[PDB]
RNA sequence: UAAUUGCGAUAACGAACGAGACCUUAACCUACUAAAUAGUGGUGCUAGCAUUUGCUGGUUAUCCACUUCUUAGAGGGACUAUCGGUUUCAAGCCGAUGGAAGUUUGAGGCAAUAACAGGUCUGUGAUGCCCUUAGACGUUCUGGGCCGCACGCGCGCUACACUGACGGAGCCAGCGAGUCUAACCUUGGCCGAGAGGUCUUGGUAAUCUUGUGAAACUCCGUCGUGCUGGGGAUAGAGCAUUGUAAUUAUUGCUCUUCAACGAGGAAUUCCUAGUAAGCGCAAGUCAUCAGCUUGCGUUGAUUACGUCCCUGCCCUUUGUACACACC
């Protein structure tokens, strides 16, 4: 084949998983391009690792990704880190190191995470309480 | 309205039978040279600036 | 012809909680000081090389009012 | 709150009563170290174990440490 | 029967809605005996003989 | 350089078809329309009175587009919404069976789609052909 | 800025203002700064966000909250009173708006009419019912600026939305309008009406 | 009923020279120049983008912007 | 993974204790081609008190 | 939409079917004000009579009124369904009506009281003065009549 | 210290039960073993648009390859690490750095000795004793009743709207569950506005329902502050589903009727991060019925990170004529 490397992104259940193969400067996203994506508030949300390290920087590449689970923000979210991780994947193997600490090195100043996945997961309900933490309401007598 | 700014050192406790209250000493950097003690309200760590309304009268306990 | 029993006297029952169990009924329903029983059994599974063992009698014995005793030695845990 | 029990605290004891040569300010050989030298069932106690003859052993080359 | 029940007076909401209501309804518990709950009723006790051949 | 409809946003895409087939004729739009609900987890019909039903028909043509075969429930399924109980919970419920599958055959009558197997329906080849040729038309607005 | 294009095509203004400064749904984050001494620290203005919608963890630790945007700080405290809770994109558009009002009117960065409006309702000092025994006096307090943003904050969202309650102006003109008067305060709004006379009572018992 | 659900030749006209000086005009804002409810108000603001004065700054329901033209 | 949920209690008394069991089903499917002779001849043995193994053949 | 004109035309408020509708707000809801019309029936009858629901009650020439007066007290014919109606299968001719205005406060006691003629349960807890259809009547409903 | 958790002090030294360890789940592995019941790239065969190569799909085996994502085995990993402040430089504690993760890592499971006349003889073919035992307190069968309505109390649900209702349009989860001696979960096609009907069909299940296209939510419209289109109680009339049976209306749909409620006195509950709150879903129950529960995921805050003022308990000291122990 030719130069090309998977990685992913997640966020809460949301997984998102890119494939940045080597070609024309392309950036879809499932299916769609990444001009539309929606939520649209967010939008700026996923162009941004686009801008953080030039908008350049892809016409080496061309980039896919897939999200599955997770509501409308979860996603969003997890796309985003696809992207990034994704080219600090290439760079890792494709072009020098130095470049991809260059990558790294702005991505990791900025960042919502990006490069690293968030720990945050919902906790448990417990009986007694709708909730996790929440009980339920009592009144003695 | 003389304001008076006063940096806060040392973190000396909590008072008011509540616990609210926090019990600092200042620096006014408008000549410093000199320190006071305040009660604040919020949280409050080393290196804050206290908007001290009255740069002349400093309080001790509370209940 | 589908299907088939077998018996198999059980490797010592000294640490056979079932075993003892049904002991100290079969104790006891043959009329046995309470303490003499437990203590009894107690004695026949320590020494069948237990690390330790423990027996409760709750109920009413003669006396109307429902007592309850404990009867362990050597060494229990009793978490995780 | 990290404060490490007492089997934690009494097994690091021995083993620096009797494997200072061996052992070293690095929680990772003094790991490894533990694994060949005793016999713990778990890897959370057998880390909470050499985490704390890792520090018993980091100070010691300040001064001694009663006990 | 149902000819009785929609002729019968004395009956439904607007009669009731003019009655004063009783004070019982907003009695508490009644709760009777709880502070007599650790002395024995039987008046009996054991014995300490039938309680130690037992025991 | 070429186009498909995912290289159009949805609105976008959708009043842009909408208009195509009201602009068209070529329609069968039952008649029980402005009649009808849409739901029964609904309150007031479509406040688009003459149309919409070109608004769901190039919804519908847009989602069996973009996926291998989907039907009535499906369909159904979709385009439910939250139904007030009244003074009860909200539950999910789905809409109108009718209108879809009616607007699957207005639609399949047209010639947009086809009774596929493995089931339902799905993007006939001549769909395939005018969606792209709208969405590029939604594009040329922008040029 | 040096055109750039590949594949799948990115916006004219979009490719322009993003690359160069980090600047927001389209906002200058240089010029604005921290009116009063203090209240810098706890106001943040660098570094430089695009929306204030951010996957934050400013609570698990104690005074890192001071380490959020601002601005998102506001838009956090917009979405509450109970049917609004979650609703962050609800907030982020009343915001995006919202400036987009400030902004309009008399010139002027919005998120530093923002600062302005802040900086200018935390109250210096407030009260705290001491014991005193029983007939609980009034011990007044210099507040911290911590205290001082916080409240500053939950002030002017409140009675803007409180305003917003009931009526035709949308909760976004509000919003501005809070915030346009408490930029420097005039008075004639929630906060610094409550503000003011917060620091009417602590000074009143002296 | 009070007021401000129609047209009124007089305040088609109190629409056309009222309406510079509106640093901010909106939904709101055109009630508030005592008149239009705020569906006519809407209508307003359209035919005032046909060729009257408003610059549309920014976009949709709920909110509306618009400021003097140049 | 089969849940139970349960109250403790056997009648109503007491805060409102829940308790969940569960039974955890672990499957496997392994596939070989081979004749009719180790089919069996790995069918009768390998058998456990444990494992409940099924061994099903054909391309339909 | 239209920034329109509009001569002295319309009239604010007007009297149809017995009762009063004010003109300034929206015909679709103007209408909903005669007893028995719901949004819904207010809505088809109006689609039906080639009127603009973009129009308030205000403007509608006297014969777009008239036309809509028509429609409402005869749905059947003007077709219109027959479950879009209040009253359907009577109880005595069993035709299909859509009782009217003023009317349907008379056909609720006609019902009502042709329970109690015939002594029915439901006629009864009617006249009890309580809800009807088996709702616990121990806690809920108090204060009322 | 969350802890008789330790440090220290020290006529004590050194130990065990409990706490901890442990176990379960949620987190991290491009390391390891694989997968047509999970999935990726390439190639076939093929549709659309562009055509200069492109872009977006179709194709349970037309093949070759791989395991990043999914699955679950075995290993690994964290030990509050490095450094630095703080402190009897003790246990520790606070901050920064790194880290999947640094609140017992998050949440549970388990849990010593004791106490209570707590609750359960209405789960038990567990049981003593009492009562009854053929005009039965056994048992079945027919019908009503537990829902009965001047009212007092408690858990809830829906709301009082414009951070909204409605209407189009975008379109996104995660725990589950499903039919053999059977009628369970149901895709698809028709018919019907609807509720539903009818024909077929896959699934004993990572294989089918199901990507459970769930809901808040996001977009563009309509309405404009008017008890309004907020709100949907009460009620009439009709159509359907479960069931042998629906009247005291099991549930569902349609039209209509359109109440109180303009943020709630004194009081009082719950809660510290993916938490609160908003939001729907599956499962239990279940012929039929969820405004309940048990879990689950979606959206995602403000404010503490303190204290002993209130309340609750714990420990000492102290008093005692109490030991059936202040009932
Ligand atoms: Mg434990
Ligand atoms: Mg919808
Ligand atoms: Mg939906
Ligand atoms: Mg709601
Ligand atoms: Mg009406
Ligand atoms: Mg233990
Ligand atoms: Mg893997
Ligand atoms: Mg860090
Ligand atoms: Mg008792
Ligand atoms: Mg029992
Ligand atoms: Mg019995
Ligand atoms: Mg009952
Ligand atoms: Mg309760
Ligand atoms: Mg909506
Ligand atoms: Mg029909
Ligand atoms: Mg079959
Ligand atoms: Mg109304
Ligand atoms: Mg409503
Ligand atoms: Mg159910
Ligand atoms: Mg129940
Ligand atoms: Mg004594």
């Amino acid at each position: 084949a030719v130069p090309s490397v998977q990685t992913f992104g997640k966020k809460k259940s949301a997984t998102a998983v890119a494939h940045v193969k080597a070609g024309k400067g392309l950036i879809k996203v499932n299916g769609s391009p990444i001009t539309l994506v929606e939520p649209e508030i967010l939008r700026f949300k996923v162009y941004e690792p686009l801008l953080l390290v030039g908008l350049d920087k892809f016409s080496n590449i061309d980039i896919r990704v897939r999200v599955t689970g997770g509501g409308h923000v979860s996603q969003v979210y997890a796309i985003r880190q696809a992207i990034a991780k994704g080219l600090v994947a290439y760079h890792q193997k494709y072009v020098d190191e130095q470049s991809k600490n260059e990558l790294k090195k702005a991505f990791t100043s900025y960042d919502r995470t990006l490069l690293i996945a968030d720990s945050r997961r919902p906790e448990p309900k417990k009986f007694g309480g709708k909730g996790a933490r929440s009980r339920f309401q009592k009144s003695y007598r | 309205t003389p304001v008076t700014l006063a940096k806060v050192i040392k973190v000396l406790g909590r008072t008011g039978s509540r616990g609210g209250v926090t019990q600092v000493r200042v620096e006014f950097l408008e000549d410093t040279s000199r320190t006071i003690v305040r009660n604040v309200k919020g949280p409050v760590r080393e290196n804050d600036i206290l908007v001290l309304m009255e740069s002349e009268r400093e309080a001790r306990r509370l209940r | 012809g589908t299907i088939v029993l077998y018996a198999e006297r059980v490797q010592d029952r000294g640490l056979s909680a079932v075993a003892q169990a049904e002991s100290m009924k079969f104790k006891l329903l043959n009329g046995l000081a309470i303490r003499r029983a437990a203590y009894g059994v107690v004695r026949y599974v320590m020494e069948s090389g237990a690390k330790g063992c423990e027996v409760v009698v709750s109920g009413k014995l003669r006396a109307a009012r429902a007592k309850a005793m404990k009867f362990a030695d050597g060494f229990l845990i009793h978490s995780g | 709150g990290r404060v490490r029990t007492k089997t934690v605290k009494r097994a690091s004891k021995a083993l620096i009563e009797r494997y200072y040569p061996k052992l070293t300010l690095d929680f990772q050989t003094n790991k490894r170290l533990c694994d060949e030298i005793a016999t713990i069932q778990s890897k959370r106690l057998r880390n909470k174990i050499a985490g704390y003859t890792t520090h018993l052993m980091k100070r010691i080359q300040k001064g001694p440490v009663r006990g | 029967g149902n000819e009785g029940a929609i002729r019968d007076k004395t009956a439904g909401r607007r009669n009731n809605r003019s009655k004063d209501v009783t004070d019982s309804a907003t009695t508490k518990k009644s709760n009777t005996r709880r502070a007599t709950d650790r002395h024995s009723r039987t008046g009996k006790t054991d014995t300490k003989k039938k309680v130690n051949q037992g025991w | 350089p070429g186009v498909s409809v995912r290289d159009v946003a949805a609105q976008d895409f959708i009043n842009a078809y909408a208009s195509f087939l009201q602009r068209q004729g070529k329609l069968e739009v039952p008649g029980y329309v402005d009649i009808v609900k849409t739901s029964s987890g609904n309150e007031m019909p479509p406040q688009d009175a003459e149309g919409w039903f070109y608004k769901r028909a190039a919804s519908v043509a847009r989602h069996i587009y973009m996926r291998k075969q989907v039907g009535v429930g499906k369909l159904n399924k979709l385009y439910g919404g939250a139904k007030s109980r009244g003074v009860r919970p909200y539950k999910h419920i789905d809409a109108s069976g009718s209108i879809n599958r009616k607007v699957l055959q207005a639609l399949e009558k047209i010639g947009i789609v086809e009774i596929s197997p493995k089931g339902g329906r799905r993007i006939s080849e001549n769909g395939q052909r005018d969606l792209d040729r709208i969405a590029a038309q939604t594009l040329e607005e922008d040029e | 800025f040096t055109p750039v294009v590949l594949a799948t095509p990115i916006p004219e203004e979009v490719q322009q203002a993003q690359t160069e400064i980090k600047l927001f749904n389209k906002w200058s984050f240089e010029e604005v700064e921290v009116k009063d001494a203090s209240l810098v620290d706890y106001v943040q203005v660098r570094q430089p966000i695009f929306v204030a919608h951010t996957a934050g963890r400013y609570a698990n630790k104690r005074f890192r909250k001071a380490q959020c945007p601002i601005i998102e700080r506001l838009t956090n405290s917009l979405m509450m009173n109970g049917r609004n809770n979650g609703k962050k994109l609800k907030a982020v558009r009343i915001i995006k708006h919202t400036l987009d009002i400030i902004n309009v009117l008399t010139d002027q960065n919005p998120i530093q009419v923002v600062v302005d409006a802040i900086t200018n309702t935390g109250p210096r000092e407030d009260t705290t019912r001491v014991g005193g025994g029983g007939a609980a006096r009034r011990q007044a307090v210099d507040v911290s600026p911590l205290r001082r943003v916080n409240q500053a904050i939950a002030l002017l969202t409140i009675g803007a939305r409180e305003a917003a309650f009931r009526n035709i102006k949308t909760i976004a003109e509000t919003l501005a309008e809070e915030l346009i008067n408490a930029a420097k305060g005039s008075s004639t709004s929630y906060a610094i009406k409550k503000k003011d006379e917060l620091e009417r009572v602590a000074k009143s018992n002296r | 009923a009070q007021h401000a659900v129609i047209l009124d030749q007089e305040k088609y006209d109190r629409i056309l020279k009222e309406v510079p000086t509106y640093r901010y005009v909106s939904v709101s804002v055109l009630v508030d120049r005592l008149k239009i409810g705020g569906s006519l108000a809407r209508i307003a603001l359209r035919h005032l983008e046909k060729e009257g004065i408003i610059k549309p700054i920014s976009k949709h329901s709920k909110q509306a912007i618009y400021t003097r033209a140049t | 993974v089969l849940k139970i949920s349960t109250r403790k209690t056997p009648n109503g008394e007491g805060s409102k204790t829940w308790e969940t069991y569960e039974m955890r089903i672990h499957k496997r499917y392994i596939d070989l081609e081979a004749p009719v002779q180790i089919v069996k001849r790995i069918t009768q043995i390998t058998i456990e008190p444990g494992v409940d193994v099924e061994v099903v053949v054909a391309s339909n | 939409s239209l920034v329109v004109q509009e001569q002295g035309s319309f009239q604010h408020i007007l009297r149809l079917l017995n009762t009063n509708v004010d003109g300034n707000i929206k015909i679709v809801y103007a209408l909903t004000t005669i007893k028995g019309v719901g949004r819904r029936y207010s809505n088809l009858v109006c689609k039906k009579a080639d009127v603009d629901l973009h129009k308030r009650a205000g403007e509608l020439t006297q014969e777009e009124l008239e036309r809509i007066v028509q429609i409402m007290q005869n749905p059947t014919h003007y077709k219109i369904p027959a479950w879009f109606l209040n009253r359907q299968n009577d109880i005595t001719d069993g035709k299909d009506y859509h009782t009217l205005a003023n009317n349907v406060e008379s056909k609720l006691r006609d019902d009502l009281e042709r329970l109690k003629k015939i002594r029915a349960h439901r006629g009864i807890r009617h006249f009890w003065g309580l809800r009807v259809r088996g709702q616990h009547t121990k806690t809920t409903g108090r204060r009322r009549a």
